[PDB]
C-alpha cells in the first residue's frame, strides 16, 4: 500500500491548515489512519487516529479541541486539520500481522512522506 | 513518554511503566533515517517485515538488539507502545536514541 | 429477516467474565455492516477473515459470547494469549476463527461497580469456551479511572462451519 500526502505550506500563525492523505495503493487492508508529528530535532508524537469505516477518531489530550480528523471514503482520504509549531505531520496506516482490523496492539507500518507546516 | 538513552555506540533500551510496557502491550520498533518517514523493523514482541534485529520484554522494560556494525546505520531509533492511562487511549513514542 | 445483533450489542445487562453467557445466532441475514461501521467500537479484530468480506461468506451458525472486563485485559481475548482472564475465565482457542468487538462502557457500567466478577484463584487451566461457575473478585469499576481500568464491553463472534446448509449469510 501507498499513502501520499500534501506538500509543504506556510500559514500565518493562529490560522488553520488542512493536510490530506490518500491511500492510493490498495485500501483493502486499511481500516485506520493515524497521524504523528515530529518537531525539528524532536522525537515523534501521536496526535490522533481515525477509523475509516466508522468515521470515529481519537485524539491526543494535549491538542484536544483544536484538532479534527475526517475520513472521506469516496476518495479514500483522511484529512488532518488544525486550528490556532513547525512540525512535520506524518500519515500512517495501522497494521497488525496477527489479525485483520484495528486495535491497541497494532503498529504503523506504511508511512507517507510527511507534510511540513510552518508559520 | 518512554525513556531512552540519548545515544548508543549493541542494544537500544526502552523503559516504561506497568501502564504501557509492563502492561503486556506490544512494543514496536522503528528506524528513522534523516530526510524521511520512520520504517518499522519490529512488530509485536519480535516479528519483522522483509528487509540483524531481535528484541524482548522484561518487567516494565523492553529492548531492541541490533547485531553487527554494518554500514553506518546512524538512524534515530524509537520504541512505541499503547498507553492505558490518562482518560482515554493514546500511543506513546519514546524519546529516541541516536545510533 | 436480519440477525438479532441488537440483542447482543444494545443489551442492558451483560455477563461477568468469569461466567460469560452467549447467544446462538442462526437462520438469519448477518448484515455485518451494522457492526464494523459502528462508531461505538474502540477495537474490532478478526482472525482468519477480513471484516470487509464478512458479508460475502456463510456459516452454519455463529456464537456471540459477551462479557465485561477491564480495559487493559482486552488484549487477552485472542488466540495464543495468557493471563488470568485468558487462562481462567474465557479460553480463546488457538485455532479460532471469528471477530472480537469491544467498546468503552464507562458511561453505563461504572459507579460513583461491585457487580462484575473475574477469577483470582483457579486450580488448573481452562479449555476453549469452557465457562465455569463455582475465589472471585469484583472489578469495582469507577467513573474516574484510566482507559485500562475503565470497563470494556466485549463481544466475541465465533464462526462455525459444519456439514450443514450454512444459513448465516450476509446480504
Ligand atoms: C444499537 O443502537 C444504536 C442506536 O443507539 C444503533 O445505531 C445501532 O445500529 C444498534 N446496534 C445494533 C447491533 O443493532
Amino acid at each position: 500500500v501507498q499513502l501520499v500526502q500534501s506538500g509543504a505550506e506556510v500559514k500565518k500563525p493562529g490560522s488553520s491548515v488542512k493536510v490530506s492523505c490518500k491511500a492510493s495503493g490498495g485500501i483493502f487492508n486499511t481500516y485506520t489512519i493515524s497521524w504523528v508529528r515530529q518537531a525539528p530535532g524532536q522525537g515523534l508524537e501521536w496526535m490522533g487516529r481515525i477509523i475509516l469505516m466508522s468515521g470515529m477518531a481519537n485524539y491526543a489530550q494535549k491538542i484536544q479541541g483544536r484538532v479534527t480528523i475526517t475520513a472521506d471514503k469516496s476518495t479514500s482520504t483522511a484529512y488532518m486539520e488544525l486550528t490556532s509549531d513547525t512540525a512535520v505531520y506524518y500519515c500512517a496506516r495501522g497494521f497488525n500481522g496477527n489479525y485483520y482490523g484495528w486495535g491497541d496492539d497494532d503498529a504503523f507500518d506504511i508511512w507517507g512522506q510527511g507534510t511540513l507546516v510552518t508559520v | 513518554v518512554l525513556t531512552q538513552p540519548p545515544s548508543v555506540s549493541v542494544t537500544i533500551s526502552c523503559t516504561g511503566s506497568n501502564s504501557n510496557i509492563g502492561a503486556g502491550y506490544d512494543v514496536h520498533w522503528y528506524q528513522q533515517l534523516p530526510g524521511t518517514a520512520p520504517k518499522l523493523l519490529i512488530c509485536g514482541n519480535s516479528n519483522r517485515p522483509s528487509g540483524r534485529f531481535s528484541g524482548s520484554k522484561s518487567g516494565t522494560s523492553a529492548s531492541l538488539a541490533i547485531t553487527g556494525l554494518q554500514a553506518e546505520d546512524e538512524a534515530d531509533y524509537y520504541c512505541q507502545s499503547y498507553d492505558s492511562s490518562l482518560s482515554g487511549p493514546n500511543w506513546v513514542f519514546g524519546g529516541g536514541t541516536k545510533l | 429477516n436480519l440477525c438479532p445483533f441488537g440483542e447482543v450489542f444494545n443489551a442492558t445487562r451483560f455477563a461477568s467474565v468469569y461466567a460469560w453467557n452467549r447467544k446462538r445466532i442462526s437462520n438469519c441475514v448477518a448484515d455485518y455492516s451494522v457492526l464494523y461501521n459502528s462508531a461505538s467500537f474502540s477495537t474490532f479484530k478478526c482472525y482468519g477473515v477480513s471484516p470487509t468480506k464478512l458479508n460475502d461468506l456463510c456459516f452454519t451458525n455463529v456464537y456471540a459470547d459477551s462479557f465485561v472486563i477491564r480495559g487493559d485485559e482486552v488484549r487477552q481475548i485472542a488466540p495464543g494469549q495468557t493471563g488470568k482472564i485468558a487462562d481462567y475465565n474465557y479460553k480463546l482457542p488457538d485455532d479460532f476463527t471469528g471477530c472480537v468487538i469491544a467498546w468503552n462502557s464507562n458511561n453505563l457500567d461504572s459507579k460513583v461497580n461491585y457487580n462484575y466478577l473475574y477469577r483470582l484463584f483457579r486450580k488448573s487451566n481452562l479449555k476453549p469456551f469452557e465457562r465455569d461457575i463455582s475465589p472471585l473478585q469484583s472489578y469495582g469499576f469507577q467513573p474516574t479511572n484510566g482507559v485500562g481500568y475503565q470497563p470494556y464491553r466485549v463481544v466475541v463472534l465465533s464462526f462455525e462451519l459444519l456439514h450443514a446448509p450454512a444459513t448465516v449469510c450476509g446480504p
